[PDB]
């Protein structure tokens, strides 16, 4: 009842790998 | 015999219509068991299709809030030294000990997540389990 | 039913056709329940309900097999491709 | 066709009796090798193929084996794997994989409880 | 009192989250001549090979230690409408207990 | 001739003539790992009414109506063996092929887990003989054959006017499967839960078959 899953935004999601020159100019 | 057209309808439908038309002079056994005790869905033949366009699947994702607690627990500590025994029904690992202590500390009312995390580390150190954080 | 001689092909068609069967429920044992307008790949078959004195205003194959179902009273206009199998 | 096998075995037996009678021996001693000698002398075929001979033998080599009926009057198959068609070969394969499985079980439990063609 | 959502809210597979490099114990139920089959729970099993260290120690019934790579290892290919599975999970072996 | 009529008329009037509610629970199905599933990339469209949800792209069967499915599934089977049904365990999977072939043996029935040779169900009339009683009920444990396609006996048996009560996966296709149950069919704990269950359903049916035969010869 209260153990029903609740639709949320997907944890354990790895942060996406930028390239090696990404924040550089 | 009778029909071999599996695409006309369900097998109960064709057998019913065929014995009711009376060419069949003998009623089969599973027919009586079928109309006596019916299934939930009639098993009538369907060609499958393919989703095209903005249609998606109505099968949801299964999450909990304790999964979000396990998220930061795994980002810090990784897996604890207790290897999982998935034959154990009540295997309460360091993730489970962490999240149970975290819930009964959210029952205190500390809104700050970091002191909840740290007091959870202190409650596990009061339990007696060595925390292997990648410092 | 396909063969090289005729009479065994006739035998084949009869013996295979008994094992492939529909049952068609007929309204008062003389006419279909409503009107039907569909096509089978090129063959717009089109049938409408008809009362008891109206005979078979049907295609010759439709005349024959509607006699063999037990339908007696119907109208039918088929246009486009007139292949017997379709 | 089983009744034909009964009639053939009793005809082979009474022909053995009449061969012992015409050969002057006892029906209790007149045997198969002597049967072959006697009928081989008595009917001299001039052919090169030995299957084209005058043959009177044990008729179960003369007759092919008529197969056992797998169902009684109720129609149920007697053998468990009848509905694969190849019942005997697959039954034998099942038994041999069972012998190999209990042999592997014996090797593991042996570590646990310690010309021809 | 015990519902269905109750059985799998705190079930161990929901407890451990994603199977990216987690320690798991698993046992042996079948061996063919080079290979041992490691039934660690979940849907399928994984197969691995005898290391030379503790060679006849890895026998039928022993527990081992697994690193738990992903649980099924399927991938849709170029022109297939559905991905093909392997019925395996294929984790990395460590040692015993 | 009415005693035979009465001996089969009586069990048609109760939802459990053999009381099969007790033969499993939802706890044992969860504790035999039936609720897990394949990848959601291999998820099939007809399974969307028989799936609880997705756990990190692993698909979970709604185990509540699974029991309700299995209630009528066991009800169908044990009513059939009461009336002397021929039950065919067709299970084309080479991981439990040895297990099932003795399950039909020690329940007195039949099984075909081997390679399906061609005109088996359809052209029975010369593959086996002129008069041959075909199976009146065919149980599937794995509806996928070893190439991950619908096994042809699924398409063949319903074509032969014979009902099929299968174990259907989360990647199968339960279209001509009359009494499907959404369950895992891959783990050895799950198929052993099945192989104990159908073994019980036949055997509980057969002893209540023999007692009512003794009930006719009780009075006469
Ligand atoms: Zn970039
Ligand atoms: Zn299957």
């Amino acid at each position: 009842n209260e153990d029903l899953p609740i639709s949320m935004e997907n944890p354990y999601k790895e942060p996406l790998k930028k390239c090696i020159l990404c924040g550089k100019h | 015999a009778g029909s071999r057209l599996e695409t006309v309808g369900s097998i109960f439908s064709r057998t019913r219509d065929l014995v009711r038309a009376g060419v069949l002079k003998e009623k089969p056994l599973w027919f009586d068991v079928y109309d006596a005790f019916p299934p939930l869905r009639e098993p009538v033949f369907q060609r499958p299709r393919v989703r095209y366009g903005k249609a998606k699947a109505p099968i949801q994702d299964i999450w909990y809030h304790e999964d979000r607690i396990r998220a930061k627990f795994y980002s810090v500590y990784g897996s604890g030294q207790r290897a999982f025994d998935l034959f154990n029904p009540n295997f309460k690992s360091t993730c489970q000990r962490f999240v149970e202590k975290y819930t009964e500390l959210q029952k205190l009312g500390e809104t700050d997540e970091e002191k909840l995390f740290v007091e959870t580390g202190k409650a596990l150190l009061a339990e007696g389990v060595i925390l292997r954080r990648v410092g | 039913g396909k063969a090289t001689d005729r009479m065994d092909a006739f035998r084949k068609a009869k013996n295979r056709a008994v094992h492939h069967l529909h049952y068609i429920e007929r309204y008062e044992d003389h006419t279909i329940f409503h009107d039907i307008s569909l096509r089978f790949k090129r063959t717009h078959i089109k049938m409408k309900k008809q009362p008891k004195g109206y005979g078979l205003r049907c295609h010759r194959a439709i005349i024959t097999i509607c006699r063999l179902i037990g339908i007696k009273d119907m109208y039918a206009k088929v246009s486009g491709s007139i292949n017997m199998l379709s | 066709t089983e009744d034909f096998i009964k009639k053939q075995i009793e005809e082979f037996n009474i022909g053995k009796r009449h061969l012992a009678n015409m050969m002057g021996e006892d029906p209790e001693t007149f045997t198969q090798e002597d049967i072959d000698r006697a009928i081989a002398y008595l009917f001299p075929s001039g052919l090169f193929e030995k299957r084209a001979r005058p043959v009177m033998k044990h008729p179960e080599q003369i007759f092919p084996r008529q197969r056992a009926i797998q169902w009684g009057e109720d129609g149920r198959p007697f053998h468990y794997l009848f509905y694969t068609g190849k019942q005997s070969y697959y039954s034998l394969m099942h038994d041999v994989y069972g012998m190999l499985l209990n042999l592997e079980k014996h090797q593991s439990h042996l570590q646990a409880k310690s010309g021809s063609r | 009192v015990e519902s269905f959502a109750s059985m799998l809210r705190h079930s161990p597979l929901t407890q451990m989250g994603p199977a990216k490099d987690k320690l798991v114990i698993g046992r042996i139920f079948h061996i063919v001549e080079n290979d041992l089959y490691i039934d660690f729970g979940g849907k399928f099993h994984c197969v691995c090979r005898r290391p030379e260290v503790d060679g006849e120690k890895y026998q039928k019934g022993t527990r081992v230690r697994l690193r738990l790579l992903d649980l099924e290892l399927t991938s849709r290919f170029l022109g297939a409408t559905t991905d093909t599975t392997v019925l395996e999970a294929n984790a990395v072996l460590l040692g015993i207990q | 001739t009415d005693f035979n009529d009465k001996i089969l008329n009586e069990p048609l009037k109760h939802s459990d003539f053999f009381n099969v509610k007790e033969l499993f629970s939802v706890r044992s199905l969860f504790d035999a790992r039936v609720h897990l599933g394949h990848k959601a990339g291999c998820r099939h469209r007809f399974m969307e009414p028989y799936i609880f949800g997705s756990r990190l792209d692993h698909d979970i069967i709604d185990l509540e109506q699974t029991a309700t499915h299995l209630q009528l599934a066991l009800n169908f089977t044990a009513h059939m063996a009461y009336r002397k049904g021929i039950i065919l365990f067709i299970s084309r999977n080479r991981q439990f092929s040895y297990l099932i072939e003795n399950m039909a043996r020690d329940c007195g029935e039949y099984a075909h887990t081997r390679y399906f040779r061609g005109g088996m169900l359809t052209n029975a009339r010369l593959l086996f003989g002129p008069t041959v009683r075909l199976p009146d009920l065919i149980i599937f444990l794995h509806t996928l054959n070893n190439i991950f396609e619908p096994h042809v006996a699924v398409r063949d048996a319903a074509k032969m006017n014979i009902p099929t009560v299968g174990i259907v996966d989360t990647n199968c296709n339960p279209c001509l499967i009359t009494y499907p149950v959404p369950g895992n069919d891959d783990s050895p704990l799950a198929v052993h839960l099945y192989c104990r269950l159908f073994q019980t359903a036949i055997t509980r049916a057969k002893e209540k078959r023999q007692q009512v035969e003794a009930l006719y010869r009780l009075q006469g």
